[PDB]
Protein backbone atom coordinates (compact mmCIF):
# COMPACT_ATOMS: atom_id res chain seq x y z
CA UNK A 1 0.00 0.00 0.00
CA UNK A 2 3.17 2.06 -0.65
CA UNK A 3 1.05 4.17 -2.80
CA UNK A 4 -2.82 4.49 -4.69
CA UNK A 5 -3.63 6.59 -7.78
CA UNK A 6 -7.53 6.71 -8.50
CA UNK A 7 -8.76 8.96 -11.26
CA UNK A 8 -12.40 10.64 -11.74
CA UNK A 9 -13.84 10.42 -14.55
CA UNK A 10 -16.94 12.23 -16.08
CA UNK A 11 -18.54 12.96 -19.10
CA UNK A 12 -16.89 15.46 -21.68
CA UNK A 13 -19.18 16.06 -24.30
CA UNK A 14 -23.00 15.97 -24.97
CA UNK A 15 -22.25 11.98 -26.00
CA UNK A 16 -22.97 9.64 -23.77
CA UNK A 17 -20.01 7.53 -25.23
CA UNK A 18 -17.66 11.01 -24.41
CA UNK A 19 -16.20 9.77 -20.75
CA UNK A 20 -12.75 11.06 -19.90
CA UNK A 21 -10.62 11.80 -16.80
CA UNK A 22 -11.19 15.23 -15.28
CA UNK A 23 -8.99 14.92 -12.05
CA UNK A 24 -6.43 12.43 -10.68
CA UNK A 25 -5.82 11.56 -7.08
CA UNK A 26 -2.87 9.78 -5.52
CA UNK A 27 -2.44 8.92 -1.49
CA UNK A 28 1.13 8.42 -0.27
CA UNK A 29 1.19 6.56 2.82
CA UNK A 30 4.51 6.58 3.25
CA UNK A 31 4.62 10.31 3.06
CA UNK A 32 2.37 10.83 6.22
CA UNK A 33 -0.01 9.67 4.39
CA UNK A 34 -0.32 13.03 1.98
CA UNK A 35 -3.00 13.42 -0.69
CA UNK A 36 -2.18 14.83 -4.06
CA UNK A 37 -5.00 15.81 -6.18
CA UNK A 38 -3.74 16.61 -10.33
CA UNK A 39 -6.69 18.66 -11.55
CA UNK A 40 -8.04 19.93 -14.65
CA UNK A 41 -5.42 22.86 -16.46
CA UNK A 42 -2.62 21.14 -14.66
CA UNK A 43 -3.06 22.31 -11.36
CA UNK A 44 -1.64 20.50 -8.25
CA UNK A 45 -3.29 20.39 -5.01
CA UNK A 46 -1.80 18.74 -1.71
CA UNK A 47 -3.79 18.04 1.23
CA UNK A 48 -6.40 20.12 -0.31
CA UNK A 49 -4.03 23.16 -0.48
CA UNK A 50 -3.05 24.28 -3.91
CA UNK A 51 0.73 24.27 -4.07
CA UNK A 52 3.41 26.08 -6.66
CA UNK A 53 4.32 23.04 -8.40
CA UNK A 54 7.95 22.60 -8.34
CA UNK A 55 7.87 20.79 -4.94
CA UNK A 56 10.65 18.68 -3.65
CA UNK A 57 9.41 17.51 -0.14
CA UNK A 58 10.49 14.19 0.80
CA UNK A 59 9.78 10.70 -1.45
CA UNK A 60 7.67 12.73 -3.66
CA UNK A 61 8.37 15.43 -6.38
CA UNK A 62 5.89 17.48 -8.93
CA UNK A 63 7.59 19.32 -11.64
CA UNK A 64 6.28 21.11 -14.70
CA UNK A 65 7.48 19.29 -17.86
CA UNK A 66 8.48 21.14 -20.89
CA UNK A 67 5.00 19.75 -22.35
CA UNK A 68 3.39 22.15 -19.18
CA UNK A 69 2.02 18.54 -18.10
CA UNK A 70 2.64 17.59 -14.77
CA UNK A 71 5.31 15.43 -13.87
CA UNK A 72 5.61 13.41 -9.89
CA UNK A 73 7.33 11.52 -8.95
CA UNK A 74 7.82 9.52 -5.68
CA UNK A 75 11.70 7.68 -5.16
CA UNK A 76 12.46 5.97 -8.30
CA UNK A 77 9.84 3.32 -8.62
CA UNK A 78 6.90 5.26 -9.07
CA UNK A 79 6.30 8.45 -12.03
CA UNK A 80 3.39 10.29 -13.25
CA UNK A 81 2.88 12.60 -15.89
CA UNK A 82 -0.84 14.34 -16.21
CA UNK A 83 -1.54 16.36 -18.66
CA UNK A 84 -4.37 18.16 -17.26
CA UNK A 85 -6.69 17.07 -19.88
CA UNK A 86 -7.02 13.87 -19.35
CA UNK A 87 -4.80 12.20 -20.08
CA UNK A 88 -2.41 10.19 -17.27
CA UNK A 89 1.02 8.00 -17.91
CA UNK A 90 1.99 6.29 -15.05
CA UNK A 91 5.16 4.50 -14.93
CA UNK A 92 6.40 1.78 -12.28
CA UNK A 93 9.90 0.66 -11.83
CA UNK A 94 9.96 -3.65 -12.13
CA UNK A 95 9.57 -3.34 -7.95
CA UNK A 96 5.93 -2.91 -8.23
CA UNK A 97 5.57 -6.22 -11.05
CA UNK A 98 3.20 -8.86 -9.69
CA UNK A 99 2.09 -6.45 -6.68
CA UNK A 100 -0.23 -3.52 -8.44
CA UNK A 101 -4.30 -3.89 -8.55
CA UNK A 102 -6.83 -2.06 -10.54
CA UNK A 103 -7.99 -0.57 -13.46
CA UNK A 104 -4.36 -0.83 -15.28
CA UNK A 105 -3.81 -4.91 -13.75
CA UNK B 1 4.53 8.92 -27.74
CA UNK B 2 4.52 5.30 -27.60
CA UNK B 3 6.62 5.37 -30.82
CA UNK B 4 9.06 7.32 -28.82
CA UNK B 5 8.85 5.18 -25.99
CA UNK B 6 10.20 2.90 -28.44
CA UNK B 7 12.78 5.35 -29.18
CA UNK B 8 11.45 5.49 -32.47
CA UNK B 9 10.70 9.51 -33.51
CA UNK B 10 7.88 10.75 -36.23
CA UNK B 11 7.92 13.98 -37.83
CA UNK B 12 4.12 13.85 -37.65
CA UNK B 13 2.90 17.31 -36.77
CA UNK B 14 2.29 19.54 -40.15
CA UNK B 15 0.40 22.81 -40.90
CA UNK B 16 -2.05 20.83 -41.95
CA UNK B 17 -2.18 18.98 -38.57
CA UNK B 18 -1.51 19.90 -35.04
CA UNK B 19 1.43 22.15 -35.05
CA UNK B 20 2.49 22.71 -31.31
CA UNK B 21 2.88 26.04 -32.04
CA UNK B 22 5.17 28.02 -28.91
CA UNK B 23 4.28 31.23 -27.07
CA UNK B 24 6.66 34.20 -28.36
CA UNK B 25 10.38 33.51 -28.36
CA UNK B 26 10.04 30.00 -27.65
CA UNK B 27 10.74 27.88 -30.32
CA UNK B 28 9.33 23.96 -31.54
CA UNK B 29 11.56 20.79 -31.20
CA UNK B 30 10.42 17.71 -32.24
CA UNK B 31 13.40 16.21 -29.24
CA UNK B 32 15.16 18.88 -26.94
CA UNK B 33 16.92 18.10 -23.73
CA UNK B 34 15.19 19.49 -20.77
CA UNK B 35 17.48 19.20 -18.10
CA UNK B 36 19.12 22.73 -19.13
CA UNK B 37 16.05 24.78 -20.49
CA UNK B 38 15.15 26.43 -16.60
CA UNK B 39 16.66 29.44 -14.52
CA UNK B 40 16.29 27.09 -11.84
CA UNK B 41 18.56 24.79 -13.49
CA UNK B 42 21.44 27.20 -13.39
CA UNK B 43 20.70 27.98 -9.82
CA UNK B 44 20.64 24.84 -8.57
CA UNK B 45 23.70 23.00 -11.53
CA UNK B 46 24.77 20.36 -8.95
CA UNK B 47 21.00 18.51 -9.25
CA UNK B 48 21.02 15.22 -10.70
CA UNK B 49 19.08 15.63 -13.96
CA UNK B 50 19.06 12.32 -16.60
CA UNK B 51 15.72 12.74 -18.76
CA UNK B 52 15.58 12.06 -22.07
CA UNK B 53 15.64 14.47 -25.23
CA UNK B 54 11.80 15.09 -25.36
CA UNK B 55 9.38 16.89 -27.83
CA UNK B 56 7.99 20.76 -26.66
CA UNK B 57 8.96 24.27 -26.75
CA UNK B 58 12.43 25.00 -25.75
CA UNK B 59 13.82 28.28 -25.80
CA UNK B 60 16.61 29.29 -28.39
CA UNK B 61 20.15 27.71 -27.77
CA UNK B 62 21.62 30.60 -25.55
CA UNK B 63 18.63 31.14 -23.80
CA UNK B 64 17.12 30.19 -20.39
CA UNK B 65 12.86 30.39 -19.31
CA UNK B 66 11.83 32.82 -17.22
CA UNK B 67 8.86 33.09 -14.96
CA UNK B 68 7.40 34.92 -17.37
CA UNK B 69 7.51 31.94 -19.92
CA UNK B 70 10.27 34.42 -21.40
CA UNK B 71 13.39 33.35 -22.81
CA UNK B 72 16.14 34.89 -21.30
CA UNK B 73 20.17 34.95 -21.15
CA UNK B 74 21.98 33.43 -18.69
CA UNK B 75 23.19 36.94 -17.01
CA UNK B 76 19.36 37.85 -16.86
CA UNK B 77 18.02 35.00 -15.22
CA UNK B 78 17.07 35.66 -11.16
CA UNK B 79 18.66 33.41 -8.88
CA UNK B 80 16.83 30.69 -5.92
CA UNK B 81 18.03 30.32 -2.73
CA UNK B 82 16.46 28.72 0.14
CA UNK B 83 13.30 28.61 -2.35
CA UNK B 84 13.47 32.25 -2.53
CA UNK B 85 13.93 34.34 -5.35
CA UNK B 86 16.61 36.87 -6.52
CA UNK B 87 17.05 39.35 -9.20
CA UNK B 88 20.41 39.83 -10.96
CA UNK B 89 22.94 41.24 -9.21
CA UNK B 90 21.24 41.29 -5.95
CA UNK B 91 23.17 41.27 -2.90
CA UNK B 92 22.47 40.08 0.24
CA UNK B 93 24.73 39.88 3.52
CA UNK B 94 23.65 38.28 7.20
CA UNK B 95 25.84 37.08 9.79
CA UNK B 96 25.66 33.67 8.58
CA UNK B 97 26.11 33.91 4.89
CA UNK B 98 26.94 36.61 2.23
CA UNK B 99 25.68 36.09 -1.02
CA UNK B 100 25.02 37.54 -4.72
CA UNK B 101 23.35 36.62 -7.96
CA UNK B 102 25.10 35.85 -10.88
CA UNK B 103 24.81 33.98 -14.41
CA UNK B 104 21.08 32.62 -12.32
CA UNK B 105 23.45 31.38 -9.84
CA UNK C 1 33.10 68.42 -13.43
CA UNK C 2 35.30 71.15 -15.07
CA UNK C 3 38.70 70.85 -16.36
CA UNK C 4 41.54 73.24 -14.57
CA UNK C 5 45.17 73.69 -15.20
CA UNK C 6 48.37 72.85 -13.19
CA UNK C 7 49.62 73.44 -10.63
CA UNK C 8 46.63 73.78 -8.85
CA UNK C 9 45.83 73.98 -4.95
CA UNK C 10 42.39 74.44 -3.31
CA UNK C 11 40.84 72.77 -0.05
CA UNK C 12 44.28 71.86 1.18
CA UNK C 13 44.95 70.12 -1.40
CA UNK C 14 48.45 70.96 -3.43
CA UNK C 15 48.34 69.23 -7.01
CA UNK C 16 51.54 69.59 -8.99
CA UNK C 17 54.38 68.07 -11.23
CA UNK C 18 57.07 66.96 -8.94
CA UNK C 19 60.06 64.59 -10.35
CA UNK C 20 58.09 64.81 -13.73
CA UNK C 21 55.26 62.82 -12.44
CA UNK C 22 51.64 64.13 -11.27
CA UNK C 23 51.73 64.53 -7.55
CA UNK C 24 48.13 65.09 -5.30
CA UNK C 25 49.64 66.39 -1.94
CA UNK C 26 47.21 66.28 1.05
CA UNK C 27 49.03 65.83 4.30
CA UNK C 28 47.19 68.54 6.12
CA UNK C 29 44.06 65.24 5.83
CA UNK C 30 47.93 63.21 5.99
CA UNK C 31 47.63 61.65 2.68
CA UNK C 32 50.09 62.25 -0.61
CA UNK C 33 49.37 60.50 -3.97
CA UNK C 34 50.98 60.11 -7.32
CA UNK C 35 50.72 59.67 -10.66
CA UNK C 36 53.91 58.17 -12.95
CA UNK C 37 54.12 58.88 -16.87
CA UNK C 38 53.30 55.23 -16.89
CA UNK C 39 50.16 55.66 -15.21
CA UNK C 40 51.45 53.81 -12.01
CA UNK C 41 49.61 55.37 -9.25
CA UNK C 42 50.38 55.38 -5.83
CA UNK C 43 49.42 56.73 -2.33
CA UNK C 44 51.01 57.44 0.81
CA UNK C 45 49.18 57.01 4.56
CA UNK C 46 50.42 58.66 7.43
CA UNK C 47 50.64 56.80 10.12
CA UNK C 48 47.29 58.81 11.55
CA UNK C 49 45.51 56.07 9.39
CA UNK C 50 47.62 52.81 10.83
CA UNK C 51 44.52 50.19 11.56
CA UNK C 52 41.88 52.84 10.37
CA UNK C 53 41.68 52.59 6.63
CA UNK C 54 39.79 50.03 4.18
CA UNK C 55 39.44 49.90 0.40
CA UNK C 56 41.85 48.31 -2.19
CA UNK C 57 44.94 49.04 -0.60
CA UNK C 58 44.24 47.35 2.63
CA UNK C 59 43.78 48.22 5.98
CA UNK C 60 47.28 49.46 6.86
CA UNK C 61 48.92 47.09 9.42
CA UNK C 62 51.67 45.22 10.76
CA UNK C 63 49.45 42.14 9.12
CA UNK C 64 49.05 41.75 5.01
CA UNK C 65 47.05 38.95 5.37
CA UNK C 66 44.08 40.49 7.11
CA UNK C 67 44.12 42.60 4.28
CA UNK C 68 41.01 42.03 1.37
CA UNK C 69 38.77 43.01 4.24
CA UNK C 70 35.50 43.91 2.62
CA UNK C 71 33.06 46.35 3.35
CA UNK C 72 30.58 43.90 4.19
CA UNK C 73 33.45 43.76 6.83
CA UNK C 74 33.89 40.30 6.25
CA UNK C 75 37.58 38.69 4.76
CA UNK C 76 37.61 36.96 1.76
CA UNK C 77 40.13 34.85 -0.28
CA UNK C 78 39.18 36.26 -3.47
CA UNK C 79 40.64 39.42 -4.42
CA UNK C 80 37.94 40.15 -6.72
CA UNK C 81 34.79 39.80 -4.20
CA UNK C 82 37.06 42.50 -2.01
CA UNK C 83 37.73 44.89 -5.13
CA UNK C 84 34.28 44.38 -6.31
CA UNK C 85 33.17 44.94 -2.94
CA UNK C 86 34.76 48.42 -2.75
CA UNK C 87 33.32 49.40 -5.98
CA UNK C 88 31.23 52.82 -6.30
CA UNK C 89 28.68 53.68 -8.73
CA UNK C 90 27.43 57.31 -9.63
CA UNK C 91 25.13 59.04 -11.50
CA UNK C 92 27.94 58.93 -14.28
CA UNK C 93 27.29 55.01 -14.59
CA UNK C 94 26.64 52.59 -12.78
CA UNK C 95 28.77 50.02 -12.69
CA UNK C 96 28.98 45.56 -13.37
CA UNK C 97 30.86 43.41 -10.78
CA UNK C 98 34.07 42.45 -12.68
CA UNK C 99 35.53 39.31 -13.12
CA UNK C 100 39.26 37.76 -14.00
CA UNK C 101 40.39 37.90 -17.86
CA UNK C 102 40.83 34.91 -19.87
CA UNK C 103 44.58 33.04 -19.83
CA UNK C 104 46.38 30.47 -21.72
CA UNK C 105 50.06 30.54 -20.75
CA UNK D 1 -2.42 37.90 19.96
CA UNK D 2 -5.18 37.49 17.38
CA UNK D 3 -1.52 38.15 14.82
CA UNK D 4 1.92 38.77 14.73
CA UNK D 5 4.22 40.14 12.15
CA UNK D 6 7.92 39.72 12.02
CA UNK D 7 10.61 40.78 9.32
CA UNK D 8 13.71 39.82 8.66
CA UNK D 9 16.37 42.54 7.86
CA UNK D 10 19.59 41.90 6.09
CA UNK D 11 22.45 43.93 4.22
CA UNK D 12 21.29 44.64 0.85
CA UNK D 13 24.59 45.90 -0.06
CA UNK D 14 28.07 45.63 0.27
CA UNK D 15 27.81 49.06 2.08
CA UNK D 16 27.44 48.73 5.47
CA UNK D 17 24.20 51.31 5.96
CA UNK D 18 22.18 49.15 3.01
CA UNK D 19 19.67 47.21 5.34
CA UNK D 20 16.78 46.33 4.24
CA UNK D 21 14.39 43.28 4.90
CA UNK D 22 14.36 40.37 2.99
CA UNK D 23 11.46 38.23 3.68
CA UNK D 24 7.95 38.97 6.34
CA UNK D 25 6.00 36.44 8.39
CA UNK D 26 3.05 36.75 10.02
CA UNK D 27 1.41 34.20 12.67
CA UNK D 28 -1.84 34.07 13.10
CA UNK D 29 -3.53 32.17 15.84
CA UNK D 30 -7.29 31.83 15.60
CA UNK D 31 -6.04 30.19 12.38
CA UNK D 32 -5.46 27.03 13.72
CA UNK D 33 -1.78 28.73 14.37
CA UNK D 34 -1.01 29.22 10.55
CA UNK D 35 2.17 30.67 9.64
CA UNK D 36 2.75 32.59 6.61
CA UNK D 37 6.08 33.71 4.65
CA UNK D 38 6.29 36.32 2.31
CA UNK D 39 9.43 36.13 0.51
CA UNK D 40 11.57 37.88 -1.50
CA UNK D 41 10.61 37.60 -5.64
CA UNK D 42 6.74 38.23 -4.01
CA UNK D 43 6.47 34.29 -3.34
CA UNK D 44 4.31 33.09 -0.36
CA UNK D 45 4.57 30.04 2.02
CA UNK D 46 2.74 28.42 4.50
CA UNK D 47 3.00 26.31 7.32
CA UNK D 48 6.05 25.63 5.06
CA UNK D 49 4.92 25.23 1.89
CA UNK D 50 4.80 26.69 -1.35
CA UNK D 51 1.38 27.98 -1.60
CA UNK D 52 -0.27 28.86 -5.43
CA UNK D 53 -1.98 32.38 -5.24
CA UNK D 54 -4.86 33.22 -4.90
CA UNK D 55 -5.57 31.82 -1.53
CA UNK D 56 -8.48 31.50 0.83
CA UNK D 57 -8.69 30.35 3.75
CA UNK D 58 -11.28 30.64 5.93
CA UNK D 59 -10.53 34.16 6.79
CA UNK D 60 -7.60 34.84 5.13
CA UNK D 61 -7.31 35.96 1.55
CA UNK D 62 -3.94 36.10 -0.42
CA UNK D 63 -4.01 37.73 -3.90
CA UNK D 64 -1.53 39.48 -6.23
CA UNK D 65 -1.79 43.20 -6.73
CA UNK D 66 -1.82 44.84 -10.32
CA UNK D 67 1.58 46.10 -9.21
CA UNK D 68 2.71 42.07 -8.67
CA UNK D 69 2.95 42.90 -4.76
CA UNK D 70 1.20 40.18 -2.76
CA UNK D 71 -1.79 41.35 -0.62
CA UNK D 72 -2.69 39.79 2.19
CA UNK D 73 -6.15 39.92 4.16
CA UNK D 74 -7.08 37.93 7.56
CA UNK D 75 -10.63 39.30 8.13
CA UNK D 76 -11.60 42.69 7.31
CA UNK D 77 -9.34 44.33 10.22
CA UNK D 78 -6.24 42.95 9.15
CA UNK D 79 -4.50 44.09 5.76
CA UNK D 80 -1.34 43.31 4.37
CA UNK D 81 1.12 44.63 0.70
CA UNK D 82 4.39 43.38 0.12
CA UNK D 83 6.62 44.05 -3.02
CA UNK D 84 9.07 41.39 -2.97
CA UNK D 85 11.41 44.07 -2.95
CA UNK D 86 11.37 44.64 0.65
CA UNK D 87 8.51 47.35 0.77
CA UNK D 88 6.03 46.20 3.13
CA UNK D 89 3.10 48.23 4.21
CA UNK D 90 0.46 46.83 7.02
CA UNK D 91 -3.24 48.51 7.39
CA UNK D 92 -4.70 48.09 10.11
CA UNK D 93 -8.58 49.18 11.32
CA UNK D 94 -9.23 51.36 14.05
CA UNK D 95 -10.10 47.95 16.50
CA UNK D 96 -6.23 47.38 16.46
CA UNK D 97 -6.52 50.97 17.92
CA UNK D 98 -4.02 51.44 21.06
CA UNK D 99 -3.56 47.68 20.99
CA UNK D 100 -0.32 46.76 19.12
CA UNK D 101 3.45 46.92 19.97
CA UNK D 102 6.73 46.14 18.13
CA UNK D 103 8.26 48.86 16.03
CA UNK D 104 5.34 50.30 14.59
CA UNK D 105 4.15 51.32 17.74
C1 LIG E 1 21.54 22.95 -23.19
O1 LIG E 1 22.42 21.85 -23.53
C2 LIG E 1 22.55 21.60 -24.94
C3 LIG E 1 23.48 20.42 -25.10
O2 LIG E 1 22.95 19.26 -24.47
C4 LIG E 1 23.05 22.86 -25.65
O3 LIG E 1 23.07 22.64 -27.06
C5 LIG E 1 22.17 24.06 -25.33
O4 LIG E 1 22.72 25.23 -25.91
C6 LIG E 1 22.07 24.23 -23.82
N1 LIG E 1 21.20 25.36 -23.49
C7 LIG E 1 21.66 26.53 -23.07
C8 LIG E 1 20.63 27.58 -22.78
O5 LIG E 1 22.86 26.75 -22.92
C1 LIG F 1 42.70 47.14 14.77
O1 LIG F 1 41.34 47.51 15.06
C2 LIG F 1 40.51 46.45 15.56
C3 LIG F 1 39.13 47.04 15.77
O2 LIG F 1 38.52 47.37 14.53
C4 LIG F 1 41.11 45.87 16.84
O3 LIG F 1 40.33 44.77 17.28
C5 LIG F 1 42.54 45.42 16.59
O4 LIG F 1 43.12 44.98 17.82
C6 LIG F 1 43.37 46.58 16.03
N1 LIG F 1 44.73 46.14 15.76
C7 LIG F 1 45.82 46.80 16.15
C8 LIG F 1 47.13 46.19 15.77
O5 LIG F 1 45.74 47.86 16.78
CA1 LIG G 1 46.82 44.19 7.00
Amino acid sequence: HSFSIVIETVQCADDRDAVCTRSVTVRLPGLHNSLVKLKHGAGVAMDGQDVQLPLLKGDLRIQHTVTASVRLSYGEDLQMDWDGRGRLLVKLSPVYAGKTCGLCG
Amino acid sequence: AACAGRGVRVAWREPGRCELNCPKGQVYLQCGTPCNLTCRSLSYPDEECNEACLEGCFCPPGLYMDERGDCVPKAQCPCYYDGEIFQPEDIFSDHHTMCYCEDGF
Amino acid sequence: DQRVSMPYASKGLYLETEAGYYKLSGEAYGFVARIDGSGNFQVLLSDRYFNKTCGLCGNFNIFAEDDFMTQEGTLTSDPYDFANSWALSSGEQWCERASPPSSSC
